[PDB]
Parts: C-alpha cells; structure tokens; sequence
C-alpha cells in the first residue's frame, strides 16, 4: 500500500475545474485549492445545505474541494505573483481554469512558472481552449454544450433540448483534464520535463456525440436523441416513475426473444403483437407504427408496476432494464449500500454530517479517500506560505499589502 | 516526436463502449494497444449504424465501431479455444496493462484473473470494469450507457419539469465518465509502479463513476430530504438562461447571463427595448423570479435574428452565447478544425472517413492519429511472430487449429 | 451450519423471533399457521397503504427465513399430519394457549413418542403452569404484571410502553436460548424435553435492580431520568439526547463533561465545576436536577442531535441521540457495518429493508433468508417431504385439514 | 440423579458489570462451571452500587445490583497485568469451553490473549466478545451505557407519550435481555457447531445491532414509507380500548387491552353494561380507535371506583387481557411467580438470606438450579488453582504471596 502524498497539486479553479484536482486528492496527493480574496465562485451556487446560503453552504463546493487545503492569493498584486511563483517552484502540477491569456498577461506564462521547475505540469481547463477562434470569448455550461453538439442530442424531432445536470460540460473537461494531467505527470517523471495540458469543454463534449459525427460523415444524416427507436434505449412510464430499456440493438439478434419471454410470462395483453420479426430491423423500430404499438403494449403493463419490480423482473428475465433513479432511490440503492459508496463526514464549520458520493474506483494497493472537509477561505494560507519558506513576518506583510488573504 | 506513453504495451480485451475509447486514448499517446477480438464474437458495434454510405455489409464499415478503435492493433484470438490461453499468457507477459470490460467472472473462466496475471507479470496493471461492482445483490445485472444514465440519477434530472425525463439522448456514461476514471486509475497505477516496481489491480464501478460526476441529486436528498427536480434548459442562478429560437429549421441559440453587466450587454445587443429596462429584470433575483416572461420576451426577439450573427455579437459583448449545433456544424466548425480535433484517416474498405483525437492538446507530447480502426485479426501474424516469438511453423499450426484467424 | 436442524414454528404475534434466530443461522424452519392465517399478518406498521395478508412489516421481519404451511389441528387428519412432521423435527416452538395441545391429544409425550430427541418450546404470557396459566395476556398486561411497565415513569405519572411488544420479544429471545440449550443437551443425551418460557418471567429479568431494592432496603423504585446528568434525557434543536455524565461518586467521568461545557462556552458552566455533583443525594434533589437541566439545556436546545453526539463523544462523554427511524437509516456506523438488509419481495413487488445480523461468527454465516411465506405457500412440498402422496394431500386439502396455496 | 443441560462446560469469564455477567449467570444455572476472573484492585463497579443490604454499602459484597447477576459462579482474583497472572489464565483457557470478556477494544490483545492466541491454547474454545456498536467504523470508539443504547437503537424515541418528552424504559434495558440473550444464543450456536466440527470459533456482538433486531418497526416503517413512526404512550395501533387506568389506592393502575368485539362485549359485561358503552361509536374496533380519547376517559371514570386486583380477576375470568401495574414488591410477592419457582432465596456469609431469581426457563428434564449466592473476590482462588489448574500448594502460596492473585 502507498499513495500520492509525494505529489503537490495547485488547484486554481472555480465553478469550472475542481473535479480534476479532487481526483488527485482522492488518492492522497497534497492538493491546495487556490482562491482569490473574493472567494471561489462555486461557493455561491446551489444546491445548498439546508437554508444556509453562506460561503460554506454550497453542496457542490463541499464535494469538489473536499480533500484539499485552501489558500487565497491576489495575482493582480506583484507580491501575490511572487508567492504564486514560489508555490509553483515546489509543485508537480498546476491545474487552473483562468480566462485564456490572463496569466500570460500577468507575466506568469508557463515558461516563467517552470523556469526553476522543469518538471512542472500546467493544465488549463477552459470552455474553448487556450487557443483558437473561440478562445477569447466567454462560455458557460449551457453554451459549451450548445456549441459542442452535445446539447442538441437531448431531444427529438423539433423539440428544444434539455440540459444534463451538474454542469457536464465542466465535468467532462475536468475528468479529461485529470487524465491529461496524470499522463503528463507520468511523462515528466520519466523525461524530467513537464508541459502544458490544454483541455477545452467544447472538445471534451464533442467526445460525447456518441456516433452523431459519423452519421453525418458517412451517411449525410443529422441525428438527435435516442428515445424513439422501439425497445432500444427507450424510457417508459411505470407506477412510481420511469425505467430505461435496451431490449434490442443494431442487427445483433439474442436480445429480443428474452423480452418477449418476459411479456408472455407476465400475461401482458397484446404480447403476441411483439412476437414478430418485424421488430428486428433498425428501420422498423424507428417507424411510426413500430414505435407506437411498442409503447402501447409495453406501457399498458409497465404503468401498473413499480420501478423496482421492473428492474427485478426485467433483469430476472435477462432484459437490460434499469430504473430512472431519483435522489431517494440512490440513497436507498442496496448495491451501493453493499459497496459502502456513500461517505458521511462531520463538518465542523456546518456543525453537521454531510453525505457525499464515494470512490469511483478501487486499487490493489492505493487507498481512495474523501479527505479533509473543503477549506474555508484562506484557511491554510499561513501554513502553506510558511511551508514555502516565508517568515511569520513576511506573511504578515503579504497580508498587510493585500497580496494574500489569511483567515482569522 | 515525443510520446507520453512511449513503450507502454496494452493487452486489450475491452469491447463495445467505455473500454475501447479508454484504450484509444492510450494508443494516441504512443502505447501499443493490442486488441484481442475473435471472429467468434465480433464487437457488436461493427454491426451498428452508421455505416459508410449506409451499406452495412461485413464488419468493417461501421463508424460506431471505427471511431473508438483508431491506432490499435488487432489479433483474432478465440479465447475459448483450449490452446488460446497460452497465447494470451505470452502477451500478458509483455504487457504493462491488461484490461477488460466483460461481465463479472469472465476473465476467471479463462483462468486470467488477477491471481494468475500477477504471477505471469508482476508489473502488469490489471484493469477491470463492472456495471456496478464485483460483489453485491446487483453485481450480475447488465446495462448499457443509457441504463447507467438512469440508474446513476442523471436521467431523472435531465428533462422538462412536469414532463417525462429524457436523459442526454445518448449512452453518455460510457463515453466520458467511465473511460476517464479508468484512464486516471491506470495512470495512478503506472505512477505508483515507477516507485514500487509492482503493478496492481484497478477496478471500476461504472455506476459509481457516473454518480461521482452527478453529485447534486444524492447530496441534495441526503442533506435536505427532498428530491432535486429537473429544470429543463434553465439554471438555478443564471438569468436569463435558456434556449431560444432563431431563424431557420430547428435553429436555437443558447444564452446565459450571470451578472448585471452581462444583462446590460444583452439589452444593448437587443437594441435596449423598453421592456428589458423594467425593475422586474434589474437584478439577478428579479430575472429569476420573472424568468417565464423574460424567456418569452427574449425568444420573441431572437426568432427574428440569424443565430450565428447574434452569437458573434453577444460573445463580442461578453455575454455567454452559443448556437445549438448539430453534428454537421460541429464537424464544419472553424474552431474545432483549427484546434485539430477532427482527423480524417484512410481505410482499405471505406476510404477516408472522420475520426477525432481525445480532447487534450499536449504542448510537448501531442496526441497522434495515425491509423484507422483495424479489421478482426489484421495483426495476428505480425504480433504472434514479432512480439510473442512464435516460429513460422507454430503460427501456421495455431491458424490451422483456428486458435487465431 | 444449522441446515441439519428442522424447526417447526407454530407462533403468531407472540413467538416468532425465536425461530427466526434459528432461521438466521440456516436451520430448516417451517412456520405453521392455521388456515385462518397468522394473526401477526393483521398487525402494523404496514407496507405503504396495503393492509392485506403480506403487508405487515412485522410479519415479514419475524418470519423471513422460514417456509410456510397451514394446518387445522381441530381436524383429526390435521393432527395426524402435525404428528408426522414432529416425528422428523428437532424442535417445535409454539405459543398456543396452555392445555390446548394436550387437550387435542397432542401432548409432548405423544408428539415425541417416536422422536425422543424432540425439544418442545412453549412461549406463553404466563407459562404452561401456575395460577395465571389459564388466562389471557397481551404485551401491555404482561408488562404490567411483571413489574417492567411500572418502571417507565417517575413519581405519580402513568408509565409508557416500550415499542415492538418487548414482553413478547424478551420471551422469544430467552426461548431461543432455552431451545438451543435443550437442543445441545438432546444432541448429547438423545433426549429432548419441554422448554417453558413465560413473558411475565422474561420481563422480570428486566427489572434492573428493582426487586433487590425491595428485598434489601424496602424501597419501591420507578424509572431513571431524574438523577442530574446520570441517564437523563434532554431536549435539543431537533429531538432529544441521552446523557450519562456521572454514576455513583465517579468524578473522573464528570470532569470531561465539565470540560465540554467550558470549551463550548456554556453559560454558567462554572456551576457544574463543583464537587456537590459527585453526591448522588444532590443529583437527585429537586434543586440539583433542576439546576442541571437549566444549565445543560440552554446549550442543548441550540444544537442538533448529530452535533451533540459528535462533540460529546469527542470530549469522552457518554452521549447518544434519541434516534428516530430516519436517524437509524442514516446512521454512518450502521452503514459502515452493512447492517441494513434489503431484499426484493415478489408478493409486494418492491424492495423491503430489514434490520440485519445481531451477531457475527468466525465460521457460521448469518443471513436474512427467504421472504416470509404466503399462507400455505409450502404446504404441498412439506407434506410430500413427510411422505404424503399427492392423492392424500388432495384429500387433506378438500376436507379442510390443511390449506395449500 | 440430577441432570444439567451444560454439565461439564467450563467458562473462563473475564466479563463484568452488565451484559456479560448476566449471560454467564444463565450458563451457571445450567450446570456450567463459570469461573469469574476479578481483580481486587479493579472490582466490578456494581459491587459499590445500591441497593445494599439494609442500605449499608460497606465493603464489596453487600450490593444487590452486583449480587443478582452472579449467583452460582466461582471467583478467582487475578491481577492480569502481572506477568505471572497471564500464565494462570492460559491454564484456565486451556481447560475452558468458553472465553468471554467485555472490556473495551484491545484489552485482551494487551495481554496477548486474543483469538489468535486463544485458538492456539485451545482450538475447542469459543471466544466471545462484545462492543457498543462494532470494533471498526466511524463510531467504533464511542462510549455508552444501556440507557445510551436504548436511545441510539431507536427504542427511547418510541417509548413515551405523543407530544411529550420521550422516557424510554427507565432502565439500562439493552444490557439486560437483548444483549445477553443474543450472546447466549451465539454461544450455544457455536457449541452446537463444535459438536460436529470439533472446533470452537469466535462469537462477536454489536450491542446496538442486537437491540435494533428486537425493535424493527421504527427503521422498517421509515425505510418502507418515509414516515417516522411516533410514540403512542400506553395505547396500541390495533387494540381498543388499550391503556393504563387508575384504580383505588396509592399510584394504582390497571392495564386493560381489548382486541376484538367479543372482548369488548366482555368488558362491557364486567362494567355492568352501562348505556354509554352500548353506543355504536364503540361498537367496532375501528370506531373504538376513532373514539379512543372518550373511551379511555369513560373507562377510567369507572375503574377509579374499583379495586384493581378484584377487577383484574374478573376481567381475566371473562377472557379480557388485564393486569394490575405491579411494583417490585408485588412481583416478589406474586402467587404466580412464586408458584413457578421464579424467585429464589440464597444465604450469604455477609448479608444473610436475600432474593435472587432464576432465568426465565422451566426445563422439564434439566431444570435450572440456584445453589450459591454471588461470590466474594477471590473466594475460589486456591480451590481453582489447586483443584482445576494443577498448581502445587507452594506454587499457589507463591502466586498469592506476591499479590499476583487473591
Ligand atoms: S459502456 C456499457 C458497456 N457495458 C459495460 O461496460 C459493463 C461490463 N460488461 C457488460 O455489461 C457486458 O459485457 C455487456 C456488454 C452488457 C453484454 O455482454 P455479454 O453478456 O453478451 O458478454 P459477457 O461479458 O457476459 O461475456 C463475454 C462473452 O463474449 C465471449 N468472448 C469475448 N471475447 C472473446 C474472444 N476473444 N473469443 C471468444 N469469445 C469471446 C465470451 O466467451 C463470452 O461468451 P460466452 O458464450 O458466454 O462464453
Ligand atoms: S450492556 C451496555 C454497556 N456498554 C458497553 O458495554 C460498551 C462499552 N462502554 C463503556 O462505557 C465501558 O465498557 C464501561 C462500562 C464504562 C467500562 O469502563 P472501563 O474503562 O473500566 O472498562 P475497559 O474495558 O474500557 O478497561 C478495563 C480497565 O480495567 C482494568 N482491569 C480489568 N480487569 C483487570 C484484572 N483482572 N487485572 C488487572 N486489571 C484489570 C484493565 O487493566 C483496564 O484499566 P485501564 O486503565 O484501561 O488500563
């Protein structure tokens, strides 16, 4: 057993960026969340812990910055930039979501930050990338999703699309930025040289077009969302919610007969309509008539039964059925309970327990952990600067000029 | 040309979704990814639309499969053949990473669990991916990306309030959430191996990877006891925030306003219509309170505009905006193309077709796109004779017995 | 494990936890009902709005892990089948009215005529014998007569009931123990016996020291709750907490509590920094108890159960929340221990969550077992297992001697 | 020719205070040789806890709190922190079928007498431990007493009047039955297994989980329905009338519980068929529940004019569950518990003849026995050392002279 403790990660992120550094913190890295004196903007978005709306009440902030210490530095101040450079001198990885050009314009380009630390990896997480026609311009979760092609797939026919929850434009970039960071870190261990890792939301989300790009390139077809191919990635209402069904794909034939087995065994009225080879071809499933009486037959039956019943009886008959789980279902999920996924940790700033999602992976030797409660603003400024060699007096003066902010 | 994963060898059993896209990233970083695919059980995506010109003959025309398998080698090992295990062992002995996304228990049927791989190669990183864990009441359940979207809580929160949920319209879980966590775990084990000299197991729950990137639904319920509902294309803080019709067939623009400065810039782009000066829209709180009317008034105006011209004006004024692009527009995008995201690769069957690199621009060890997706067994003889040291006669014997094709 | 033991379980509202303990370690347990149904099926709390024969949460819990038959012992052919079942059983647990089985010609001597090892355990409100044996009892009336109920109050206040029929549960737990002791003895001697466990006696086991207070000092005690800081309950922001900051003259227990109050800046905490609190007579005095509650509850009323649990235990004081059902399901220690057992129920068509194992063994494995039986669900197969033909069973069903689903 | 169910079983009993001693007391009544290990320097706290004979709390052998949990046991006084004391325990463990302790975690390991060590000393030994709520986990180091477990397990919240502060049982209930019975069943399960495997095994209990297992309604109802199930005083969810009603005398109540229309007709009969009770607002179980408040008031108005013992007798003779709410004196003096032989009086060299009780089991062939009052610390040191453990007289004298023992 070992861990990442030898790696120091500076994490200068806000609403965009922070899951990447959390992945490093989860395996034991020394992760320092770097905020401005005005505070990480993720502190000011919900959902919230109860009726609290203060700087420690954002559930997202608590989740994405658990496992990190926190400092506050003003890079618009020359002495703040000097301290930032001293921090980078000792870091293996800098992850940041600054507006393109800002650090360069402050005299903090990658070449400056790595002048006395050749191994340094700098990972930039931005809506559109550090370079290119869109790089000068602002983006948000919704607008990156629009421009990447991802948002358009969340609907059918002429319907406006819906958004994915939890800012997936940001999360996709952050997850790939964690990967890129780790690849560059591995390369740096072996070569002695770091580099810049440029991960754009618009590109990370273009990774999630499924096959929409190939539909255009190969067939001149514009696709939208799944949901209207009979029995193939369709959603169906039931007594207490919705289920998701994949009873047939492509031209791969095993999958349908078990679904008919299920309907017959349950006495579904009109089950015999489904016992027909008209259902095996991608053009018929997507036909008006194929889809409509699929739903008539299935939903007459599903509408009388619970999500858990269909999950059970469906997987019992070997049909790829899952419930459309809400938050209550997630916390009650007996598989996640068996796996100990939910992590509960008392928060001394809130004076309460907070329950978090847990480990996404397991290792033979490494240990995943949630880590320390997310930092208060400037909570660790003093000790982190002391760790870089700053005297108690130098820290006081840095606070005095406004170059850093330490909590009181 | 410097490559971040130079010299790394991957024994790749993975197929369909998540696994293959993960090893595609490794191959773009210079890793030698040797995919094991049998003629007896071809990747289901090889038989899935879209096909070149819509002609789905054979197994090498699908863009569904191809886009996930650039830059890989492919040996056609029938792992159920009694003689196959010996070939796989030779490969595992030369591999840094052994990876699969079968249902739980499959590798053990071939006596290729961790216990045996660790004995074949103590440096190997043994990667397994299950739907939701190796043990537990639901550990034998199966599903696709769309199923995990539903089980992980995403789909319930992806829809219009008061309407059936929709999800993403895709098998989303498999495309980013699972492969990225897989890759990070692989890299963590490789970093550790640099110090310990030992490989280790990396085991992922796809369900738990997905929940880890959608924390609000479980966190809000666990903390406050109420279910956090879907919100369509709105936002909890931004205002205005939505999707609005512009001129043309199924044309929309996304506009997202996060402070009073951006609202003033949006009003100016709109020509400062009197309605937007009202005290009911003057603060973020009032714009949220009056969101329904605000959205109706904005759409009445955007519907008279060309979306690309409007987007350009809004972005130039500092207002987040983006045309809601279809896949053709993403392919033809000046930005993604100048970034080099799209890549066209020649293929002996389908000709030059569209691929893309992973979404990472390395300043010193850039990703490379070199070869189109392979055919089943394209590199069988090359791998057997080159890397695994089989004689010419042994290869012919293996092929005669149909151990490999 | 216990699969070699066959246990017949003829119990209702009283009795069933005993056989559940055997079922939990793998015994072959057969719940025996009359055709009219186990009365526990008709008691709540309930699964949702269902009030039918499978909706009693208690029935589901106490009879998980058992199969189910239905026999009418008022019928000679019902009695004949019951005797053949007993011929092959290691243990019969039953809660019949005293004298009833004897009066049907089913005394212990009859039931064990060809099965000398048979242990028969009777669970009754008052026992098989004695002046109260002819008379009915319930959880409340047994609790009253045992002395246990009287302790659930102070001074002239009427007492409150314990939840979940503790009169029955105490008898059932001790009857499981008595059954296992007699079974162990029978395994060694070849001879069973009758095991007679009365609720009134089992509950007198729970008088704490009230009987010795009378015998030794001529004192009648009631409940704890008014000795300052010693087994007292206190209101807090979202419920109540239970506190033991001192017992007897144990000042080492009190000092950490005083430090907790000082560290929290509790108003008047200095009042508690005094050796008078070490004196039991002062703790139970009107002014001592009133002053303790005044100082402590100023602080507790401003803090949650979860806060006080965490901080009190951080200061090494015995504090626990008065947990409600929500607190229990959210308890992170029970989550860590995997205590809650969730099993899909096919009759209800939903998952059901149960308490889990009350103990762990180095070799044996606790389990919840099969879902509680439907009425007569296994009548056919159990009777066939005893040697009855399908034709004989038909006649037993048609004459009403048994009920098969 | 007396037959004892646990003849020949030997228990190495480190346990003290609450749950553990109660469990081994039952084993001793079944014929097991229960050898309690007590240090004179750290005696069981209950030996200094009231009640005391005549209220005189001098010394360590006058408490009924301690005594009642320790009939029929032998007692050796070991200072287990002395190196030579460990060797004595090993000899005892070597002859013992059951080893039990309820120290806080790690204590046995300090003495190199964990299961790893005990299994090597005696592969037939059954090694019993308990903790408040498990040895690992976020709350595994927490502390609590029976009253704390009553609260933590969900019982106390549901033991009180609706709308009032909860009360609980008034006792440290978790330790008295829930924990000892599960402990005993686990021991007996392990003994039954050993008969076929020839091996002992570990038996471990979480007191919290034992308690929840006997109070399932609160967690099950919330898990199934999202409802917190509240307390209900002395009422019932189905029975009606069902409650505690004043009768004549000081703090006198009678419990009455009616479960069907026949029992209601019987109660009306015993009350003399008053017209008020003939109302159809009370004719059905559901109407009696709906009108419970009025019904209870009308019943109590009548019961308060009656003697409770006479009323109880008449109700039971009419088939109606009824019982006077008895104090401890009434339970001690009960004709029924005494005819059952539940109470037992044992002589003691210090306090004389005092009250004990057997466990609540009447075995028809191997009855429980009550033979000796609770022992003094080290009462049997020399007898056990020389008789069972094979020490010579000089080695005994040396062990006790050094203060290792007695
Ligand atoms: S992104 C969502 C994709 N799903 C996952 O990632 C989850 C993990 N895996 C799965 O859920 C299943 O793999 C899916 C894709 C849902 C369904 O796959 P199957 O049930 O059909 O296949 P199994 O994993 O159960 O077992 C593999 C079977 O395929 C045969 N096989 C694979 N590779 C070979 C080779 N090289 N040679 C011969 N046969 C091969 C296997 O033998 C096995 O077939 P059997 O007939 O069962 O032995
Ligand atoms: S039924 C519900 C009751 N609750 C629980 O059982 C859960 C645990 N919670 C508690 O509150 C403690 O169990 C209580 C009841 C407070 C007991 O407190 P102790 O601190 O006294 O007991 P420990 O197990 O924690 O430590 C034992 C200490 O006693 C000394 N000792 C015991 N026996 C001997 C012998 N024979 N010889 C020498 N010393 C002995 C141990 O050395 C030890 O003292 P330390 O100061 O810890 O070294």
């Amino acid at each position: 057993g070992q861990d990442f403790s030898r790696f120091r990660v500076l994490d200068m992120t806000g609403e965009l960026g922070p899951y990447a550094a959390k992945m490093f913190a989860g395996l034991g890295a020394d992760v320092i969340h770097v905020e401005s004196p005005a505070g990480d903007p993720l502190r000011r978005v919900g959902p919230w812990f109860g009726d609290r709306r203060d700087a420690q009440a954002s559930l997202q902030y608590l989740y994405y910055n658990a496992g990190k210490r926190g400092i506050a530095v003003d890079l618009e101040h020359e002495a703040g930039r000097t301290a930032f450079r001293r921090l980078c001198d000792g870091a293996d990885l800098l992850i940041e979501s600054c507006r393109p050009g800002w650090l360069d314009g402050l005299g903090l380009s990658y070449e400056v930050l790595s002048r006395d630390n050749a191994r340094l990896v700098q990972t930039s997480i931005t809506p559109f990338g550090r370079t290119g026609p869109l790089a000068p311009y602002p983006g948000s979760d919704l607008t990156c999703s629009a421009l990447s092609g991802f948002l358009y797939l969340a609907g059918v026919d002429g319907d406006k699309p819906v958004r994915a929850p939890d800012n997936q434009a940001y999360r996709m970039a952050e997850a790939y930025a964690a990967v890129g960071s780790a690849i560059a870190l591995f390369s740096a261990q072996r070569s002695g040289r770091g580099q810049v890792v440029d991960v754009a939301c618009i590109e990370a989300q273009a990774m999630a077009l499924e096959n929409a790009a190939q539909f255009w390139d190969l067939e001149g077809k514009i696709r939208r969302g799944r949901g209207r191919e009979a029995g193939s990635a369709t959603l169906h209402p039931c007594a207490d919610g919705f289920i998701a069904l994949v009873a047939i794909m492509g031209r791969n034939k095993p999958m349908w007969t078990p679904f008919v087995r299920w309907m017959e065994a349950e006495g579904v009225e009109e089950w015999q309509v489904l016992d027909d080879d008209k259902w095996i071809d991608y053009a018929y499933r997507t036909s008006e008539e194929g889809y409509a009486t699929f739903c008539r037959v299935f939903e007459r039956y599903t509408r009388t039964r619970s999500k858990a019943y269909l999950y059970e009886i469906g997987q019992r008959f070997n049909v790829a059925v899952t419930p459309v789980s809400d938050g209550r279902d997630l916390l009650a999920n007996p598989q996640l309970a068996h796996r100990g996924f939910w992590q509960t940790q008392f928060n001394d700033t809130l004076g309460a327990n907070v329950t978090y999602p847990g480990a996404p992976y397991e290792f033979g030797e490494m240990q995943w952990r949630l880590g320390r409660n997310a930092p208060r603003l400037g909570e660790h400024t003093r000790e982190v600067l002391a760790g870089c060699g700053y005297s108690a007096s130098e820290i006081d003066n840095l606070v005095r000029e406004g170059a850093v902010y330490a909590e009181q | 040309v410097e490559r971040a994963l130079e010299g790394i060898v991957v024994c790749d059993f993975s197929w369909v979704g998540a696994g293959p896209i993960a090893t595609s990233v490794l191959a773009q970083c210079g890793a030698d990814v040797i995919r094991i695919e049998s003629v007896k059980r071809p990747d289901t995506l090889r038989r899935g639309e879209p096909f070149k010109d819509g002609i789905g003959t054979g197994l090498d025309r699908s863009g569904y499969f191809a886009a996930r398998n650039a830059n890989k080698r492919d040996i056609a090992l029938d792992m159920n053949h009694p003689s196959a295990r010996e070939v796989a062992v030779r490969l595992i002995a030369k591999s840094d990473i052994v990876i699969n996304n079968f249902r739980v228990g499959q590798m053990e049927k071939w006596k290729l669990g961790w216990d045996e791989v660790q004995k074949i190669n103590p440096r190997a990183i043994y990667v397994t991916m299950s739907m939701q864990g190796t043990d537990g009441p639901h550990s034998r359940y199966m599903g696709y990306g769309v199923n995990l979207n539903a089980l992980c809580g995403l789909t319930a929160r992806a829809g219009f309030a008061g309407a059936p949920p929709f999800g993403t319209g895709t098998n989303y879980t498999d495309h980013v959430m699972v492969p990225t966590h897989t890759l990070f775990g692989i890299m963590a084990a490789l970093l550790e191996r640099e110090v310990t000299g030992r490989g280790q197991t990396v085991s992922l729950s796809q369900l738990e990877s997905a929940i880890s990137m959608t924390p609000s639904a479980p966190m809000a319920f666990a903390a406050n006891g109420e279910v956090l509902g879907p919100q369509g294309y709105g936002d909890a803080e931004a205002a205005p925030h939505g999707v609005y019709t512009t001129l043309g067939y199924r044309k929309w623009i996304a506009i997202a306003v996060f402070d009073d400065a951006q609202w003033a810039a949006l009003r100016r782009v709109m020509g400062n219509p009197p309605w937007a000066e009202d005290d009911g829209f003057a603060s973020a709180e009032m714009r949220r309170r009056n969101a329904a009317e605000l959205d109706e008034r904005i759409e009445a105006w955007t519907a008279t505009q060309y979306g690309d011209w409007l987007m350009a004006e809004l972005l130039k004024a500092g207002v987040p905006a983006g045309e809601v692009r279809d896949a053709r527009e993403a392919i033809e995008d000046e930005h993604l193309r100048r970034r080099g995201f799209w890549a066209y690769l020649d293929h002996p069957e389908v000709g030059v077709t569209l691929y893309n690199r992973a979404p990472i621009v390395f300043s010193r060890t850039p990703l490379e796109m070199k070869t189109a997706a392979p055919s089943i067994g394209q590199h069988t003889r090359e791998v057997l004779g080159g890397m695994l040291g089989y004689s010419h006669d042994e290869i012919e014997n293996l092929v005669s017995h149909e151990v490999l094709v």
